Parts: structure tokens; sequence; C-alpha cells
RNA sequence: AAGCUCGUAUCAGUUUUAUGAGGUAAAGCGAAUGAUUAGAGGUUCCGGGGUCGAAAUGACCUUGACCUAUUCUCAAACUUUAAAUAUGUAAGAAGUCCUUGUUACUUAAUUGAACGUGGACAUUUGAAUGAAGAGCUUUUAGUGGGCCAUUUUUGGUAAGC
RNA sequence: GAGAACAGAAAUCUCCAGUAGAACAAAAGGGUAAAAGCCCCCUUGAUUUUGAUUUUCAGUGUGAAUACAAACCAUGAAAGU
RNA sequence: GGUUGCGGCCAUAUCUACCAGAAAGCACCGUUUCCCGUCCGAUCAACUGUAGUUAAGCUGGUAAGAGCCUGACCGAGUAGUGUAGUGGGUGACCAUACGCGAAACUCAGGUGCUGCAAUCU
């Protein structure tokens, strides 16, 4: 009862069909697992630079 | 051509093998002390032989290193006892030189059956000034070739000053 | 137990040498390489035979073996011991492996068999220096070992001076200017680089020019 | 050399070369990487060092960062300026150290503007202090001892160097257990002897005991002392004056030259061996295989 | 039985160089990172703590984020028939400034040059770039130069 | 096969220009076993384009036929007649691009002479029918128009 | 299968250009590790024999090893060098440059860092070729014994293994 | 390698050469020289909180590891670690 | 140009053997009351800059030098390789077609460049 063990045979084939998806991408990426120290930070800094602006609509 | 090339001696060492510990090793230690005023120390032994009864880290042998006037008393004072001749051997190549004597007596020091009687390995090292180079810490350096000592250089140093006898060929 | 040398012709595997992976191999069927006046000086022996192979194939330590001795004793009979310098070119530096034989294919790594040469298309394999005045013996001896081997091999006359990597002309004008220097059965030459002092030393004999 | 020692070219061929600066034995680079790089998310910012050596006396005191073309130095300053301010002799003991150390504070500190705000300690009783900073205002100037090579023995005086580069103003962050007067059985500084030192008070009280117990070596060493009349106790004075007079003043003058570059250079190539060619050096063998080769 | 830990396969991968082992230069320790940059990514075997896994050897990326000893730099590594973003905290020793952008930078601070230097004398530009283009004719002389015969050469032995 | 594809040939005898550049240049390396290509001569070109030159036009593959439809489709790139269109192409002119894209790929017969070798598939030089064969490309193509 | 949001658009089992990574093939071995044939010249107060010896840290042969410069030959688990084919990233509007706001982070510092306001430059806007468009979401079938050919390639004498 | 009484092939002493030919528990491979090795000094960061990440991957778990945040400490003159 | 303190690249900088170095610098060099470390003030610490020296360090030059670096239609379009064929050959293997293309070899040319600050006939 012994068998195939492994093979990659025909699998790029597979891989092919719907394509090998390029990446896929954005402006504003995710800041996942970003320094917290200036996360914080740059929390407080926008916070500051919108009510100059709101501010600045009076 | 020579201005302070001159001979000084840089040390000598003083060093019994007494391979064994205990009293017969503490002894040989005082020895060494009065000898050179310094407290002397300790060697274990390298590894195990069991045919010279050794075993690792014994402490199997003391010696001492002496420099400056002391130095060249102690010298004298064996030198003395091999009645001022070596061999053409006995001076290395890189220029030091030593001698070792049976019964550390015939060097002043009385004979006390409670501290015994032993032999002694002299080692004198020889150096000339701007040594240092080649010791110190900072911009450590090798010594220039017409300034190292060499077994030439110190035999006739040692034919002269001394006056004493070199034998062999 | 040999198997047939059939068996193991070609190149099917990289090669496998004594090794601290391997280390319980036989002994090398051969293992004399040099036979003949091999103290000969390079003047003594000007001409250059060689047993060159034709195919990408494997000799055994034992075809080796057997083959150096035919051609050593047919040249020494005919021509005298000190007549040539015999040199294999080749050492037996692959091991081969044998499934000797409860199981059956299972767990099948072979043990050490025996040794052969992995050899070349035009890789000499024989090499013989002599004087001129011996060609055909020294020859006949190359052609009576052919038959010790599988497989094509050619003989070929060299243009080279004995063992030497230097065409007649070119040696004998190196040699009868100064740069060339007697050694054990092989020799020195002069070289433009290097010292000056102790390549005055070496090959005195050199820097003049005439005669 | 010896001949069974020598060196084959398979030995050289695989070499190894240590960087140059510590085949000189110059520089420990495992000290300098961690001296000088800088957290990664404080960007371009320096990282000033207080590079303190000694040669065969002169003091040298350079504040100095760091570029991959190579450092830069901030400052300088030396113990052969102190003649400038009042102190002469000894240009490289404990307190020629802290005059120095204290003469480097007090320039940059002023190139820099926090000149006037963080004065550091003007009375200097020697207690141990580092320069806090002003509530409300520019944190202080900081920078970091770089020793180099020097051992950190208790009582060295590259420390005696920090003491007065910190009492000039500076933030050198510092212990005060190798400053003369740190008592080894108990984690406590006597200030009372590190005092004495920043103001030469070993060094007098060494001429004080030469001078009834044997002249013959106090007129040798301190020569120059007796030669310009100055008998211990002044000393301190000496100093304390010198401290006032660098802080009055630290802004560096520059010597007054005399011959220019071009000059020094000129005299200087007249004792420069130079190259040869290589057809030159064609004509010395060609030379040498005439004689040596073509029998005397 | 089959072996697969972490530095596996890696013995000449995270090698050193020939006579290049010992301290890293200063230089790797003052560069600096700035999120957005370009890195190229590549392991000093000799400094064993923040060090890219094998698979990331020779692969370029962006800098995400900066931190004491380190960046990190994401990558997009492609997993079946996709890709998934992934993110490396690489120190400082494993990571250069790629150059796979100065053709650009340099190139596109020159395009507003000659943009802004050929539209004030009176346009006329072309500045996209074109591949080799074939050759145009030309006439070749003789003189001094009039063309050697060969032909091909017999066998021959030499050895 | 990808290369096949963006030079718009997929399938037996069917046709296109090709510009040289180093940038294309490769991509005839990487095909060589599968094609045959030449150069062209002006006759063949405009015999391709009288006979068998059909426009791309919101897809759906038109004759040419009558000048106003080249003009409608290329007229934005000066070229507003057939003859025109063959001028783009045998000058390579400025609009190679867009008036090659826009001829559909030549769909050809076999060689009614055949094909002067027993075995197609070797290089050209080798008495077989692929590579470059440089001007004999028009004899071939003649017949297979 | 159902579609859905969009549409010149964004797309690519391709090339080009620029910039990386790699230690295979070859090669190398009078280069390191490891193997391997041959001599030649050295060196011993010091490995053994032997002649002269009262001995010698004596002399003379001798055979060993070691050393020097050479010589024939090799490596899947050797290597300085090092391909071809494969392989990462880049070729812009999510771009470049100017002015100077926000913070509790960070700097000696209104220093930086990050995010911004205001301003300047358009389809030769930044290589090629192609694009019966691109993107996206749900749900579900069968399958989960494979076999063959060229080339690379392990075990095996070999096999339609 | 060249030197020193007993001391010999091997005990302990000194100088020279020395790119690592050593050593770092262990398999092997990588790495390392003012060190990552050897000698000494002070220690408990082998700790506290809870997230992100890399390998294996389904991009689940487990193991192992990486770089940060928030504590409290250690060591060092210090940058640091 | 020299020299020094801190450097960058880390042998065109290293290695072997010789010779040359003015001025400043560096250095070697003297001392042991003090802090401090040693079996030994040799290293390490302090003190003098006074008492002495270019001997060494250092810098530079020499060498059909060892090493290293660079180049070259030197070898070599060779080895190897991507692609093709109902190509040759019993086979082992080999030639050809469209491309990519080494290493050794050999010969020639080199032997630190350079940043910041201070100083100098
Ligand atoms: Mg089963
Ligand atoms: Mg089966
Ligand atoms: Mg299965
Ligand atoms: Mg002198
Ligand atoms: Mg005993
Ligand atoms: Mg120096
Ligand atoms: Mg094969
Ligand atoms: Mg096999
Ligand atoms: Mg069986
Ligand atoms: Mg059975
Ligand atoms: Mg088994
Ligand atoms: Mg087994
Ligand atoms: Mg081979
Ligand atoms: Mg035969
Ligand atoms: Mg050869
Ligand atoms: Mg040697
Ligand atoms: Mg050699
Ligand atoms: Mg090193
Ligand atoms: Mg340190
Ligand atoms: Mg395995
Ligand atoms: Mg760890
Ligand atoms: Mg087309
Ligand atoms: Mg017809
Ligand atoms: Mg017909
Ligand atoms: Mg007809
Ligand atoms: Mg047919
Ligand atoms: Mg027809
Ligand atoms: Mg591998
Ligand atoms: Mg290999
Ligand atoms: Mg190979
Ligand atoms: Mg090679
Ligand atoms: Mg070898
Ligand atoms: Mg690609
Ligand atoms: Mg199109
Ligand atoms: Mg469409
Ligand atoms: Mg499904
Ligand atoms: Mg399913
Ligand atoms: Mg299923
Ligand atoms: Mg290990
Ligand atoms: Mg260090
Ligand atoms: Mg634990
Ligand atoms: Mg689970
Ligand atoms: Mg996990
Ligand atoms: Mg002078
Ligand atoms: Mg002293
Ligand atoms: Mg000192
Ligand atoms: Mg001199
Ligand atoms: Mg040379
Ligand atoms: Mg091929
Ligand atoms: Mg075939
Ligand atoms: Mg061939």
């Amino acid at each position: 009862a012994k068998s195939k063990n492994h093979t990659a045979h025909n699998q790029t084939r597979k891989a092919h069909r719907n394509g090998i998806k390029k990446p896929k991408t954005y402006k504003y990426p995710s800041l996942k697992g970003v320094d917290p120290k200036f996360r914080r930070n740059h929390k407080h800094a926008l916070h500051g630079t919108a009510k100059a602006l709101a501010a600045a609509k009076k | 051509q020579n201005p302070m090339r001159d001979l000084k001696i840089e040390k000598l060492v003083l060093n019994i093998s007494v391979g064994e510990s205990g009293d017969r090793l503490t002894r040989a230690s005082k020895v060494l002390e009065q000898l050179s005023g310094q407290t002397p120390v300790q060697s274990k032994a390298r590894y195990t032989v069991r045919t010279f009864g050794i075993r690792r880290n014994e402490k199997i042998a003391v010696h001492v290193t002496v420099r400056g006037p002391k130095a060249e008393e102690i010298l004298e004072r064996g030198l003395k006892v091999k009645e001022y001749q070596l061999r053409d051997r006995n001076f290395s190549a890189t220029g030091n030189f030593g001698f070792g004597i049976d019964e550390h007596i015939d060097l002043g020091i009385k004979y006390d059956p409670s501290i015994g009687i032993f032999g002694m390995d002299f080692y004198v090292v020889m150096n000339r000034p701007g040594a240092r180079v080649t010791r110190r810490k900072r911009c450590k350096g090798t010594v220039g070739n017409s300034h190292k000592t060499t077994k030439e250089d110190t035999v006739s140093w040692f034919k002269q000053k001394y006056d004493a006898d070199v034998l062999d060929k | 137990a040999r198997r047939p040398a059939r068996c193991y012709r070609y190149q099917k595997n990289k090669p496998y040498p004594k090794s601290r992976y391997n280390r319980a191999v036989p002994d090398s069927k051969i293992r004399i390489y040099d036979l003949g006046k091999k103290k000969a000086t390079v003047d003594e022996f000007p001409l250059c035979v060689h047993l060159v192979s034709n195919e990408l194939e494997q000799l055994s330590s034992e075809a080796l073996e057997a083959a150096r001795i035919c051609a050593n004793k047919y040249m020494t009979t005919v021509s005298g011991r000190d007549a040539f310098h015999l040199r294999v070119r080749v050492h037996p530096f692959h091991v081969l492996r044998i499934n000797k034989m409860q199981q059956g294919m299972r767990g099948a790594w072979g043990k050490p068999h025996g040794l052969a040469a992995r050899v070349d298309i035009g890789q000499i394999i024989f090499s013989v220096r002599t004087k001129d005045s011996n060609k055909d013996v020294v020859v006949e001896g190359l052609r009576r070992a052919r038959y010790k081997f599988p497989g094509q091999q050619k003989i070929i006359l060299s243009k080279k001076w004995g063992f030497t990597n230097l065409d007649r002309p070119e040696y004998l004008k190196k040699r009868e200017a100064g740069e060339v220097k007697d050694d054990g059965a092989f020799v020195k030459f002069l070289s433009k680089k290097g010292s000056l002092e102790n390549n005055i030393r070496e090959f005195p004999e050199y820097f003049a020019a005439q005669a | 050399a010896f001949q069974k020692d020598a060196k084959s070219s398979a030995y050289s061929s695989r070499f190894q070369t240590p960087f140059r600066r510590r085949r000189e034995g110059k520089t420990d680079y495992y000290q300098r990487k961690r001296l000088v790089t800088q957290h990664k998310a404080k960007y371009n910012t320096p990282k000033y060092r207080l590079v303190v050596r000694f040669t065969n006396k002169d003091i040298i005191c350079q504040i100095i960062s760091s570029t991959i073309t190579g450092d830069v130095v901030l400052a300088a300053a030396y113990s052969h300026e102190l003649p400038r301010y009042g102190i002469t002799h000894g240009l490289t003991n404990w307190a020629a150290a802290y005059a120095t150390g204290l003469l480097i504070a007090r320039r940059t500190l002023q190139k820099l503007g926090l000149d006037e705000t963080y004065k550091g300690v003007e009375e200097v009783e020697g207690e141990y202090e580092l320069t806090e900073a002003v509530e409300d205002g520019p944190r202080p100037f900081k920078v970091f001892l770089d020793i180099g090579l020097q051992r950190t023995t208790t009582g060295a005086r590259v420390f005696g160097a920090l003491k007065g580069a910190s009492d000039g103003g500076l933030y050198v962050p510092h212990s005060e257990n190798r400053f003369p007067g740190w008592d080894f059985e108990t984690e406590e500084i006597d200030p009372e002897l590190l005092r004495s030192y920043i103001f030469g008070g070993h060094v007098s009280q060494y001429m004080e005991e030469l001078a009834d117990d044997d002249e013959e070596r106090f007129s040798e060493l301190f020569k120059g002392y007796l030669a310009d009349d100055i008998d211990a106790d002044s000393l301190e004075d000496i100093y304390t004056s010198a401290h006032e007079a660098i802080r009055a003043d630290p802004a560096f003058k520059p010597t007054e030259k005399k011959f220019t570059k071009e000059q020094y250079a000129a005299e200087s190539k007249k004792y420069r061996q130079t190259k040869l060619s290589k057809e030159e050096r064609a004509a010395r063998v060609a030379a040498k295989i005439a004689a040596l080769a073509g029998q005397q | 039985g089959k072996s697969h830990g972490y530095r596996s396969r890696t013995r000449y991968m995270f090698q050193r160089d020939f006579r290049k082992h010992g301290a890293v230069h200063l230089s790797t320790y003052l560069k600096v990172y700035k999120v957005g940059d370009i890195v190229d990514i590549k392991a000093n075997g000799s400094i064993q703590k923040g060090m890219p896994h094998k698979f990331y050897q020779g692969k370029t990326g962006v800098v995400y984020n900066v931190t004491k000893s380190s960046v990190g730099v994401i990558i997009n590594k492609m997993v079946g028939n996709r890709y998934l973003e992934k993110r490396l905290n690489l120190r400082v020793e494993h990571i250069k400034h790629s150059k796979c952008r100065q053709e650009f930078l340099e190139r596109v601070k020159a395009n507003a040059a000659k943009r802004a230097e050929a539209k004030a004398q009176g346009v006329a530009v072309q500045l996209k770039r074109q591949p080799a283009q074939p050759r145009e004719s030309r006439i070749v002389s003789t003189e001094g130069n009039v063309p050697q015969t060969l032909a091909p050469v017999p066998y021959e032995t030499f050895i | 096969r990808k290369v096949l594809q963006l030079l718009r040939l997929t399938r037996i005898n069917s046709g296109t220009f090709v510009k040289v550049t180093k940038a294309t240049l490769e991509l005839l390396k990487l095909i060589e076993p599968y094609v045959a290509y030449g150069y062209p001569s002006y006759s063949t070109i405009r015999q391709l384009v009288y006979k068998r030159g059909f426009g791309k036009i919101n897809k759906q593959r038109v004759p040419l036929s009558d000048n106003a439809i080249i003009e409608a489709n290329l007229g934005k790139y000066g070229i507003l007649s057939i003859d025109d269109l063959i001028h783009e192409i045998i000058t390579v002119g400025p609009h190679f691009k867009q008036a090659n894209n826009f001829l559909w790929p030549f769909k050809l017969s076999n060689p009614s002479g055949g094909w002067g070798v027993p075995r197609k598939f070797k290089h050209f030089i080798q008495g077989g029918s692929f590579g470059n064969r440089e001007e004999f490309i028009n004899k071939l193509v003649k017949s297979m128009n």
C-alpha cells in the first residue's frame, strides 16, 4: 500500500488560473504595529491641526 | 650606533618547581619570599601526570619576578655560586639568559632544618629602553630590529660587566 | 565476487570519495603510478607518448593495475627497465557501491565494492618518456595496455619535451639559453619576476647572452 | 625575523587586516559603536562626545560628533592654552585637567547661546553634582565622556576633565566613584579631598613636604616654581584665579601663526623623499645585472 | 527524519564574505531610515539578534516603522495564488538603502530640468525613455584598412 | 506562449508587424522556434493591407474596403486613407503603435507553392522554416497571401 | 452559479532599462580544509638502527619523520573565484518643488519626526508589447489511488523498477 | 621555536613567532580577537503587564524567536547593554 | 607639505629586509608624597616637564621582494549554459542552429585616498 509521496505537479497551473493576484495597494495603509509612543503623540498632533482648521473656518 | 640602546635588565624571575602541594611547597615559597622581600606567587599544574604524582590545579611550584637593583643583587649573588661561568646555551636567541643552582644557601641565607634545602631556577630577561612600546596599552607596537636583544649582544654584554666566562663552543 | 566491469562503466553517480563520511573502503588495486627510470633527468628522455581516453567513462583500480603491468612488462623486456619512464596519469578516487545479499529492495544503500577513476574525453591515462630511438617499443607497449581497458582510447605522439609543458623547440630555446635548471626528475625555470638577488643564486649560468 | 618563523604567501594571502585605526591601536571600535550610534527614531540628531586625551603632558579636550565622512569637532580646548588664564606650570595634573574641561564647557556653551542660563557651579566645594535643567527653558547641552583607552581607576585624571566640564555647565552624565576621595569601603565621597585636588592641593602638599625634608629633589622637579618664585600656599589662588579668568573669556584665541600654510609646505617638502618612476627602477635592475651578473 | 528549523539550508547564505569578518563598520550605524524608504534586505551572520528569515534574503521592501535599534519593513510574499503582507522587524545591520530608485529619482530631477529648460526656449522635448534602436547606415573606409582574409584552420593536436 | 499572445499570434499562419527595438528583438528571440519572419518590402505590405487588412473597431474586426473607415479611426494621427496606413507602417512613423494595433492580425493561408522544405521546425539556416529569413520573408508571405 | 460596483480603465505565466540577492554548472588545488604519485634540496644536544669509539651535548653512513622550492591526481556533505536559466524591487498625479501650521513624541534649541493649510508644473505625465475591460462579494459540486515524454536528478547491476 | 637545578616524551619559569590553525555543555553548520574565548568584580532582566511580528501555516494551534509600549531593577565613569 | 586628537572607506593601508627624517608634535624618558593597581610602580595610578634621546615607536623611501589592488580583442568567444530538430552514434557520448558567457593562465600598471579641529621652519 505505498503511494505517491509528494509533487508540485500541476500546482502553478492551478495558481495561474485565477492568477497570482498582484498585492493590491492603498494610500493610507494601516499603522498596525507602529511604535506606540509615536502613535500616541501623532494622535494629539492630529487633534491639534484639525482644531486649527475648524478655527480657520470661524 | 648607541646612545641609550644601553642594555638594562628587564626582570629576574626566580622559580622553584617543587612538584607537589602542601608543606614542602609553602616552604619553597618562604624561601622566595625572604630572598626577594616580595610575597611570591604560586602555580597550579596544567594537567595530570601521575608518574610525577601531580593533579590538575594542584599548586605545584612557586616563583617570583624581581626588577631593578634588587634584581642585580640576587643575580650577581647567584652568579657567584656559578663561579661566574655559564654556557654558550643558557642564552636564548631573543637575548635572555638563565641558570640553575641547587641549595639556596649558597647565597647568604642560613640553613634552618625547618625550611630545608631548595633548588632554584634563575632567569634573567634583558631589554633596552623604549621597550614600553611592546608592553603598554595604547599604540602597542614592536621594537625595531636593530634594537632587539640578541644572543651576541647579550653574551658580550654579559662577558664585559661582571667579567664572567661563557665556555663551550 | 567482483561484478563484471560492465556494471560500472558509466558515470551515473556524483563522485563518492573515501571520506570521513565513507571510511571503510577497500584498498586500491593499483598503487604504483611511476615505473621505469623515474629518477631520470629531463634532457634524458625528450620523446613523450600518451595513452588518451576517447570516452567519458570509468576505469577500475583493477584495470589500471593490469594495464600498468602489461605496458611496463612489455616495455622493459623489449627495451630495458631504464629505457623509459611510465606514468599512470589517473588515480582511482571514486568508490563503487554494491547492494550485497530476508529484506528486499528496502533500505538498499550499498557498501563500498571497489575503486574507479572517472575519466574525460581526451583525458590522459598513461604518459611515457624515452629517447626517440625507442618510439615503437613505447608505442607498442601502450597498444598492448589498451586491451586492458573498456572503451576506446587512442595513443598520441606528443609535441612536448617529455613530461614538460613546453614544445621541443621552446624547451631547447629556454635551455640552450640559460633559463633551465635540473631538479629531481623534473626541472626549474628562471623567472623575470621576484628578487633579483636570489634569482642569481639559482641559475648562475644565465646572466650572460652568448655561448 | 627568524627563518623558521617568516611568512608564507598562503598566510599573507588570506590575512584579514584589522581596521587601520586598530592596527594603530588608537581606536576601540567596540566602545565607539556604543558611544556614537543614535536612537534610530531620533534621526539626524548628533550624539556629541567629550573626548579627553592625554599626551606626554598636553591635555586635549574636544567636543565631537559623527558623520560617515568623518567626525566633526564642535569645539576644542587644550591645556596648553592655560598660560592665557594664569597657569604656567603642571599642564597635565589633575587640576590642569579640571581647568581645561571647565575651559571646554564655558567655550562651547558660549558659542551655543547657553552661555548665560546654565552657569554651572561657580562656588566649587567639589560637592557631587551634575547640572540640572532650567524650569521653562532650554535643556542643557548634553555630552558623553569618551575616556578613549584610559583605564578607569578611581582617581584617574580623565575624570578631572569630566568634573570641570560638568562644573562648567555641561550635562555630562556621571557617578562619583572614580573621583579622588571616594572611599572604597563606604559608598561615600569625602569632598574636602576632591575639592583639594580640583585646586591642586595634593601637588602643593607635596611641595610643602619636599621643602624641609629634601631640597635636592625639590629643586630638580619644581624647578620652575623656584625660578618664577611660587612657593606652595599660592597654588589654590592660582587655579582659583584661573577658573574665574576662563569664565570671563573662554572664546579661544588662535596663534598669530607667522609663515603661511604655503610656507610650512615649502620647507617641509625639502625633507620629503619622492617616489621613483618605473622607468628609473628598470634601470636600477638593468644596472644590477650589469655589475652583479657581468662578472665584477 | 527531515529537518526544517529556522536557519536551515542557510550555510553559505549567512556566511561572511572572504576576508570580511569581524566588527561591522560604523557607517552602517550612522545611516538614517524614515518611514516610506525602500531597503534591500541581507543578513549579517555576525548579528544574530533582529535577523531576517532566510526567505527574505535578497528581497526589497518599504520601511513602515522606525524603532530604537531597528526598522519595520513590509514585504509582500506570495503564498498559494496570492500575496500577503508581511511585516519584518529588522535591525539596521541587515538592511541598506536601495538604489533601485536612484535612476528614477535622478531622472525625475533631470526631467524637471530639461522640461522647464526647454519650455522657456520654446518647447519640443521628448523625455520618455526609448529602447536601443537599430543602427543607422554608415560608410566604412578602407584607407589603412584593407580587409584581411582568413580561412578555417586544419585539425591539430599539441599535447 | 505569453509572447506569441502579446505579439497577437494565437493561431497558425496568422501574422503581424513588429517594429524592431531591443525591447522587441528579445521577444522575437524567444519565439524563433514557432515563427518565421523577415523584412517586408513595400509590395508585400501594400498587398497585405489591400487584401487582408481589417481594422479593430469597438473590437469587431472590420474590412478596410473604404477610406472613410480608416479616417474615422486613425484620422486623429493624420492618416486618412489606406495608403496612408501603409506609409505609416513601412516608414515606421511616429504613430506606428496606433497604426499597427489598428490592423487586425493578418489571417493567412498555407503557402501555395508549399514551404520549400521537408521539415518546417528547424531554423531557415538549417534547411528548415523558422527564424529570421530576412528578405526571403516576402516570397513566403506572398505565397500565403 | 448568482451577480455587484465601476469603466479607459486599471490589467499581465512577456521584454527592456536601472538597482539588488544567490554559491549550482564550470573552475581551483605550485590557494585554505581534506585526499593523492614522484623525486630533489635542506634541518636535529632530540625516532630507531650500524662503523669508530672510555665517552661525548662526538664524528661518519643509515632510515625515518618534519622543512623548502617543485611534481602527477581528486571532493555530495572542500574552496578563493564564479556563470547560464531561474529570482526581489523600481520606471510618477498616491508624483516632484516652494511657503510654514499641529503635538503631550523628539532636539541643546520651533530642532526633528509624523500629519497637514497655502502655491508652482499636465498627457512623450516619463520604457516596450498586449488588454473581447477591470475590481469585488457570496455560496456550492466533483477531486483529494494518478500515470507518461524531453531536460535536471536520488536509490538500485539493472528494470516496462 | 629558542632558553632555566633535580626534570625524563610530558611538571613549573621566560622570551619570540602566531587570522584563530583554539575555546564557546552538547550534533553539525554558521558566528566571534582590546571578543562571543580566558581571569576577575558587581549581580538576578531566567522578573512584571498585556498587545504586534517572523518560521512551520489554514496564513488555525503549539514550539521557538524578533522589534516596540508600560513597570521595576542590574551593571557601568558613561554611551549603553 | 609635516604632526597631533577624533575619524570615514578598511592591505594601493598588510608582510620581510635595509636606509633617510629639519621644525613642531608625538614618543621614549625621570620620580613615588598623594588617589590608585600590582608577585613585580613592567602594565596600570599619580607627580615633574624638570634631569636625558631620536635608539626604538612614528612618518617616508628602497626591493627584476612575498601579499594585495586595477586593467587588457592574454587566454577565451574556450569551459559551462537557455532554446531547436523524425540531427550523428549500438552506446558512452558528439556535432550543428538562435542566444548568454566564466575561472585559471598570461602580460601590463599600481602600492593608501580622504573628513573635522589644533599646531609647525
Ligand atoms: Mg497504505
Ligand atoms: Mg506504486
Ligand atoms: Mg496520495
Ligand atoms: Mg640616541
Ligand atoms: Mg613530587
Ligand atoms: Mg604613536
Ligand atoms: Mg548524466
Ligand atoms: Mg545513481
Ligand atoms: Mg537485494
Ligand atoms: Mg519479503
Ligand atoms: Mg535505513
Ligand atoms: Mg543505513
Ligand atoms: Mg573535473
Ligand atoms: Mg580499449
Ligand atoms: Mg602547471
Ligand atoms: Mg612557517
Ligand atoms: Mg610560493
Ligand atoms: Mg580581526
Ligand atoms: Mg570599554
Ligand atoms: Mg535532512
Ligand atoms: Mg538571545
Ligand atoms: Mg503587434
Ligand atoms: Mg503559385
Ligand atoms: Mg499544388
Ligand atoms: Mg507552380
Ligand atoms: Mg520527412
Ligand atoms: Mg492564396
Ligand atoms: Mg547549497
Ligand atoms: Mg561545489
Ligand atoms: Mg564540479
Ligand atoms: Mg577557480
Ligand atoms: Mg588542497
Ligand atoms: Mg523578471
Ligand atoms: Mg493596445
Ligand atoms: Mg474592451
Ligand atoms: Mg467549493
Ligand atoms: Mg471542496
Ligand atoms: Mg474535500
Ligand atoms: Mg559550533
Ligand atoms: Mg574592544
Ligand atoms: Mg525560565
Ligand atoms: Mg486548532
Ligand atoms: Mg506561531
Ligand atoms: Mg625635536
Ligand atoms: Mg616607571
Ligand atoms: Mg600612566
Ligand atoms: Mg633612526
Ligand atoms: Mg610584489
Ligand atoms: Mg546549452
Ligand atoms: Mg535528440
Ligand atoms: Mg565540447
